[PDB]
């Protein structure tokens, strides 16, 4: 019936973590 | 009939009170 | 502590905080009494089920239930609505047993609608709450990083140590936006599993009913 | 705010804008339905509690039958229900041949379909802020993560680019999933509100459906 | 394009079955959304035709006239009519039998009709659910080659850790594209066939109903 | 693990003891749910073959009144069913024809009370494997803001002040995955094992209802 | 890539031969099964192509006696019908409902076990595509304490000393996934298989009992 | 029915972006 | 019977895994 849609939550921590994981070697 | 809204406001108020315990508690333990 | 930083923490989390505070305390409002309400119900159908179910005359356990003709709930208003028109129409003449029975099945199908609409009512605004909530949750974190990001866009020379608390306050808005989540969207599932198979009891009496009545109607033939 | 109010995607790849355009766009065309379907719906109810009073006022049924024909282009809602049932049951009643109870049976299916009609009509744009509140937040994700590969490919060819100069770049970019959410919230909000408002009416209609079913089935006897 | 012609192989891989599962929920889409417009309309234009009062036996053998593809609510109705006639045949049985002999044909044909409007949703839920899972793998495979690169030198250059980032984001981008589709169409077309379901339920009803008025009287 | 649990946080203490108290309870559950659903089986083909045994089924219920007080089981369902049926059709002789359903419903009652005493806490399970993963990602929420609050008091960071907010929420994350793997494995695994023993059960549905309806009707 | 699983903490490792046992006997099972769903689903047509040729039943019956230790599916439940609906029709029969509602518990009595001969493997699939991303996950949080216990010692950090053991350790999640995703979707598909089989030999026991009951009683 | 439940993972995430947090120079 | 398919069915998809997880460190 329902569900909480967790992806968008997870997907934003994914984006930060890939932005300051980019961002270790400036 | 009507008192299903009696037993909300009871509701609502129960509730309210378990909250504002819930976060008292809460903001005890950050000692 | 948290409460010296949340003070100071930005007017968009203060709002954020205030909405899902708001629907956490609603959301418990209507699960306690949407459990209490259909603990009461589910007792008082199998309650009234044997009663009926016990071989006494349909006739007289009628009879007596118009002395709370006002006050009925659940499978005794599901068998009064649908007794009440069965006696009237097969005390009217020039009525078929199959259009009386008829008649009974359907004064007795838009009662048990109206139990169950009546039983149902606040059980949607879950599915709202368990809905948003995340959502909300995850505004308030992504305002709060975009926010960060500009701030750290201003300076001449960038290091995170200086947005360290922008980013913790923007965070903590995705978990008590799925904490207020949880409690709503586990509830809106197990309520309506319950709501269904009470749904399930009237359903199989009102064909326990409907089958008796066609048969003493017939009988009269 | 805390930016230039005289600064926005305009500057940014022609994806992250066109995606900004389908965003705002829902956003406004779920507020242009949310405000349609809150008017239609509150006049709908209005008009379905004043004829369920003057259908039950117990003025005789060809009065109401002769002067809803009076207004028959502009009937909607519960009379318009009583219409298209008392159209059928007089037309086959006038077939005296026709069984007499099965008259009522041809009449609750010339109802039957009214309501469908009349409560098709309540719904019209509904399905479309389902379809906004659970779309949204991730054509906003999608645009935030193409505006990030394109915030590091403008720097690609040099190492040296200190994170002074792409945190602009991310931050521009997290707008496409802030407008994508802020799409949402009121959509899929005000979706089941609206869906619970048809309920409402739908019941109300069936209400009206039975009432009238009785006595007409009454009237066809007695 | 070069910088996928370098891209590891099991970001290949994802690429392969998360673009074949695009294309392959949009081809649902549009071929779901023919087939429920057609048949919505067939059963809106069949059962006012029915009801009428056009007679039920003149109906049924223009209808056997039109056999060939008969499926719709033209099938079902055939269905419960043929066995109806010809269980009446055996003037034996009780009208009971008689009115179970149409309604067991007709509930078994709605079946039928059913299951070949549903025939490709279950796949769209399938993919519409698990999709941006196969995204978050390919995306945890992306941070571990940023990561492997981080663990390298001293101090990692940008363009050595940006294949790890690049695989790793991109695979979250087609996660999501491969989602809308399903997400948007799966919820609708499910609710279109539950209301096309509630309209020949309704027509199981209405047409068993006079069928049983029938039986008792002839 | 002591060794930082003897120092965390108060709200840690109580989100540990809880968390460890439902893998605790869980395991309890398991395993007295996996002697219930295994005798409650055996004592099903432990009633069946007796039944097939060509014995009357006034033997059967005369033999079964020296056990009523601790009957379970099909044999449950079977006295409720004939003792009903005797109440109706031969402790008074009238309506043969209205009996069948009071023996139904007398199954009916019996089945519902006998898979309600199999279910007990099987739902508890189902918000166990739901539930622990959240309170896990709670105290780690917390372990994360007691590093944050140690990062705030230097000018430059370093592992050094930060590795205890880590520790913290990695323990509790995996206490939460620990609680949760046998809760999600066992509650799928019995919720088989009672649909399969409920669609044993109901091998008397028809069966013994039609028993019932010859032994009425003859 | 072997050089990690050489390496790293038993825990780790002994994880690792758990998801890819997983995965190793759910990709077994989903070939094994869609092999012979195929060709219980070819049976049943081939059944069906029989049986809608106008062979007369107590002929077609004769067929089946001529391979008695290898019938199954639809063929399994008319013969397990018809084989008791000679003997209810042989001798004492009551009345033509109490010879085809006998007969057809005889098909009901053989539509389990047919069901549940196949339908065996399924429910395996349910919990390996349910717990693999959580036992994935806790090889992941044990291999971040794992490396944090290795440099907790060290008087300072940095991406250059960590980031190595942490590529390891999301190794866990990434296997975890690969061996969950596979068991998602054959799962949902294979359970819908059956539950379109289920439905097919339902239509076929209930339509047979059209024509049972029409030679049972005339 | 079953599916995948991933929940533990935004752990790992809030942990993975905390060491960065604890590295910047 | 089923214990020897389910047994070769275990052989056929092993392999199949087995070459899979070479041509994963092949490139």
């Amino acid at each position: 019936k329902s569900e909480i849609n967790i992806v968008p939550l997870l997907d934003v921590l994914l984006v930060l973590l890939l932005i300051f994981m980019a961002t270790a070697p400036i | 009939a009507t008192e299903q809204n009696d037993k909300l406001k009871r509701a609502i108020i129960i509730s309210a009170v378990l909250h504002v315990i819930l976060f008292a508690a809460l903001i005890w333990s950050s000692f | 502590n948290i409460l010296d930083l949340f003070l100071k923490a930005s007017l968009l989390v203060k709002l954020i905080m205030l909405i899902l505070i708001g629907f956490s305390i609603a959301s418990w409002a209507i699960i306690i009494q949407r459990t209490r309400i259909l603990n009461a119900a589910a007792r008082e159908a199998e309650a009234f089920e044997d009663k009926f179910w016990s071989g006494i005359e349909l006739s007289r356990l009628y009879q007596e239930s118009q002395g709370k003709r006002d006050n009925l709930t659940g499978s005794e208003q599901i068998f009064y609505s649908g007794f009440k028109e069965f006696v009237r129409l097969h005390r009217a003449n020039s009525h078929a047993p199959e259009a009386v029975v008829e008649g009974a099945s359907r004064a007795m199908r838009i009662s048990m609608n109206r139990e169950l609409e009546n039983l149902e009512t606040h059980i949607p605004f879950l599915g709202t709450v368990g809905s948003i909530s995340p959502y909300i949750g995850l505004f308030g974190t992504v305002w709060g990083i975009m926010h960060a990001f500009i701030a750290l866009g201003a300076v001449k020379q960038a290091t995170l140590q200086m947005v360290a608390p922008g980013i913790a306050e923007a965070l903590i808005a995705t978990a008590i936006g799925l904490f207020a989540a949880i409690p709503a969207v586990m509830a809106y599932n197990r309520l309506n599993q319950r709501v269904n198979k009470l749904e399930l009891n009237y359903d199989n009496f009102m064909e326990e009913f409907t089958a008796i009545l066609h048969r003493q109607a017939f009988t009269v033939s």
